[PDB]
């Protein structure tokens, strides 16, 4: 009956522009809200539209067309901190909020000087695990989950060294199997041709 | 504070005919504030079974009410509406004139 | 001031157990709400309170009750916890309701996991792994890695401590935990975090590094019958010192 | 169809006598009450059968919750006004919101407030601004206009939501609201004046007037009010005074729901 739809996930590059869409079918209309929700945190209010047109607010602008039942949230000059879920909600004729499932915005950092490499970290005396780090690759590289049940591979993660104004992607793989080697830990991924594998 | 005194109008639902059943109306309008007491009178005595609409609102912010009772008009019986309000130093009686 | 304050942040529950989530707001608001957030769908209203002294059901009231204790407080009651009530619960408030353009102010959220049996609750095993010497010579940077593995439910908070102070710069922790056995429905979890510092900072022998994981598990009143240690709320950590080698 | 309107009223009293409610809210379609709520019942209830029959109980449950909230909000607003007027005793605060769907398809919308039964704040949804009648109202005006989103919200509600509710209610009660009962019109004499009396008509909108030899006599005519007869129909009259020294051709003219009628006095 009453229905709101927005894309599940969107991926854009740092510094680019992204437009998050929200369409709604409701009985009556008393306004449309956009909320930002960082992972693990509370939704916070971003914008409100009730008449037709475009409202600006810093790097964010929100648009509404009442006749088309359509809104978008426009994010300009994307930064890593814009990585969050964006929730659209519509107030119906009885002033009740209908919520979208949310759009997860993924931001790919702009890696100035890619230096893809797979490193073997030092063993810990308190663990039977061997640990490998795939790091410093460009943001176009994707990390596949392991296809071996005793090997564990995390998705890529963007770390920011504030003092040196430096960003890098990394993924971690580990196992306690005897035949585990960093030379082969990320074999199920498509990794850069020039990936550095230091000698064992 | 501008207080506005009730306008009182007494009339029958239909053009009255003696011996024919009818309804005697007292329409009280244009007053402010909203506290008001209304009675229908037959030969000066208060009529017991009397109905009234809910308090109603006009766009000029005043209020209005309709008090009514079923009756059969006769040649002998005089009918009236008696209204009290904060704007009235004593109740105002209005006779039904047909 | 504080805005919207809700507690507890995490809670494990056995099927049939009772639970009360608290929520207070100090913004002098009149309307208060309880939402649940589940993957793949929008926020759903459980109960709401348009003003002090009145409450009514939302979209999904069954299994819950509420109490608007006063203008500040609005508590949510689970009388007999069911696995379907495993969710993240959010309390929110607004100045009024039906005053058209007013937005919602949300609390931090309460993560609930309801389990048929507590025998699959595990604290994390936590280990630190020191930087690769190859990384140091190739990049002049040093990445430590912390692994928290084998924990359930996903009620953990990981932090890095350098020389006794928590740090955030140069840290990346997985936003979502890894299912160690993705097929199993009650699979235990794994979580990784990196801390990257300059080679010079790592090569100072008096620099001390610690990764610590706060786990929210069972409490004194939860009945425990397994052979292993009772998986209570606890902090598990591991450390490393810089290497001038 | 003919012109129709939907309007909602609120009344707040600061120091009411024992029993009398602190807060009352009533909605109307044309002259018909459709909804009611007050601080005593604390329930929102239909006031027309065709509203009761077409709105499910979840509708009245929801608006009961809303009105309880608006009751408290209205009390806070009245408390603010009376303290800023430095007024003692009992005083009233009123609100009226609604819209008209005119015969020709155009629409109007209005929102205004009153203190002690006099205009206080009036909304202009075209300039998106509030008209303040004094300096207590001016203070409120500054606060309400600082929140530009609330102005836009009210403009949308007046122009879109209100009109859509009205069309919905018009369909619900069309057997009542869209019917026509034409008037029964007579003339008689009551120093001496001709009375033109009409009764038994619906809708209440009617135009009665007298003409003398073909010219209208606005300044000389006495107009009676349109009054409810109690059975869903209405009655009205108009009188004019007779010249005792010269005969004239007086005729009563009645317009009602697209039909014009003339009673020539012989
Ligand atoms: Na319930």
């Amino acid at each position: 009956g009453q229905n709101i739809d927005q894309p599940t996930e969107m991926t854009a590059t740092e510094g680019a522009i992204v437009q998050i869409n929200c369409t709604y079918q409701t009985s009556g209309f008393n306004g449309l809200f956009w909320y930002q929700q960082h992972a693990g945190e509370a939704p916070t209010f971003l914008s409100y539209n009730v008449l037709d047109g475009l409202e600006e607010k810093g790097r964010f602008s929100s648009f509404l067309s009442r006749s088309k039942g359509y809104s978008y949230l426009l994010l300009k000059e994307l930064q890593m901190k814009d990585s969050a879920s964006y929730l659209c909600a519509v107030k119906d004729s009885n002033y009740q909020l209908i919520w979208g499932a949310g759009t997860k915005l993924i931001i790919k950092p702009d890696i100035q000087n890619p230096d893809p490499a797979v490193y073997q970290l030092r063993d810990s005396k308190s663990s039977d695990k061997s640990v490998c780090l795939f790091t410093d690759f460009d943001s176009q590289t994707n990390v596949s989950q392991s296809k071996d049940s005793d090997v564990y591979i995390t998705d890529k993660c963007v770390l920011d060294m504030r003092s040196m104004d430096f960003k890098s992607n990394s993924a971690v793989a580990w196992s306690n199997k005897s035949d585990f080697a960093c030379a082969n830990a990320f074999n199920n991924s498509i990794i850069p041709e020039d990936t550095f594998f230091p000698s064992p | 504070m501008i207080q506005r005194t009730p306008k009182i109008q007494v009339y029958s639902r239909h053009p009255a005919e003696n011996g024919k059943s009818n309804f005697l109306n007292c329409y009280v309008s244009g007053f402010h504030p909203s506290d008001i007491e209304v009675d229908l009178l037959k030969n000066g005595e208060r009529i017991e079974k009397v109905e009234h609409s809910d308090l109603s609102f006009s766009k000029d912010w005043s209020f209005y009410l309709l008090y009514y009772t079923e009756f059969t008009p006769t040649e002998k019986d005089e009918y009236a509406c008696r209204v009290n309000h904060v704007t009235l130093s004593q109740p105002k009686i209005v006779k039904w004139d047909r | 001031n504080a805005g919207v304050t809700q507690t507890p942040k995490f809670q494990v529950l056995k099927t049939g157990q009772s639970m009360t989530l608290q929520c207070a707001q100090d913004m002098n608001h009149n309307s208060m709400y309880w939402y649940r957030q589940d993957p793949g769908m929008g926020l759903r209203l459980i109960y709401y309170s348009a003003s002090e002294g009145t409450t009514d059901k939302g979209e999904v009231p069954n299994g819950y009750n509420v109490s608007r204790l006063n203008k500040r407080e609005f508590s949510l009651r689970l009388e007999s916890a069911a696995p379907s009530q495993t969710s993240v619960y959010f309390c929110a408030s607004s100045v009024w309701t039906g005053e058209g353009s007013g937005e919602l102010f949300f609390g931090e959220g309460s993560r609930l996991t309801v389990l048929e049996d507590l025998k699959n609750v595990f604290p994390p095993e936590v280990a630190v792994f020191e930087p690769s010497e190859a990384e140091i010579s190739h990049t002049q940077k040093a990445t430590l890695v912390c692994l928290a593995t084998g924990f359930y439910p996903d009620h953990v908070e990981l932090s890095w401590w350098v020389n006794g102070k928590e740090v955030h710069s140069g840290v990346c922790t997985d936003p979502q935990p890894l299912k160690e056995q993705p097929a199993l429905n009650d699979s235990r979890y794994a979580l990784s975090s990196r801390l990257r510092v300059s080679a010079t900072f790592w090569q100072n022998p008096r620099n001390h590094f610690r990764c610590q994981v706060q786990f929210y598990g069972l409490s004194e009143n939860d009945e425990w019958t397994q052979d292993r240690a009772k998986p209570v709320t606890q902090i598990v950590s591991a450390e490393a010192w810089g290497r001038a080698d | 169809m003919r012109t129709h309107s939907l309007r909602y009223f609120r009344l707040g009293v600061s120091d009411p006598i024992h029993g009398v409610p602190e807060f009352i809210s009533v909605g109307y379609v044309d002259s018909h009450p459709i909804t009611t709520y007050d601080s005593v019942t604390r329930q929102k209830e239909p006031r027309a059968p065709w509203m009761a029959e077409n709105l499910a109980p979840d509708h009245w449950e929801r608006y009961t919750q809303l009105l309880r909230g608006w009751q408290q909000m209205f009390k806070v607003e009245l408390k603010r006004l009376q303290r800023h007027y430095n007024h003692s005793g009992s005083h009233t605060y009123q609100r009226m919101i609604g819209c008209e769907l005119l015969e020709d398809g155009s629409t109007t919308g209005f929102l205004q407030y009153a203190y002690d039964g006099q205009d206080f704040l009036i909304f202009n949804k075209d300039t998106l601004s509030w008209l303040a009648v004094d300096n207590v109202a001016h203070t409120i005006k500054q606060a309400w206009e600082a929140n530009q989103h609330e102005l836009l919200y009210q403009k949308n509600w007046l122009e879109e939501e209100c009109i859509a509710w009205l069309k919905r209610f018009l369909e619900y009660g069309k057997d009542t609201l869209q019917r026509t009962e034409p008037p029964l019109v007579r003339v008689n004499r009551k120093v001496t004046a001709l009375f033109c009396k009409a009764h038994g008509f619906y809708p209440p909108e009617i135009y009665m007037t007298w003409m003398k030899n073909g010219e209208e006599i606005v300044q000389e005519i006495d107009y009676g009010d349109i009054l409810p007869s109690g059975d869903g129909t209405y009655q009205a009259w108009a009188s004019i005074e007779l010249d005792p020294q010269s005969s004239n051709l007086y005729s009563c003219h009645v317009e009602h729901s697209g039909v014009h009628m003339v009673l020539q006095v012989p």
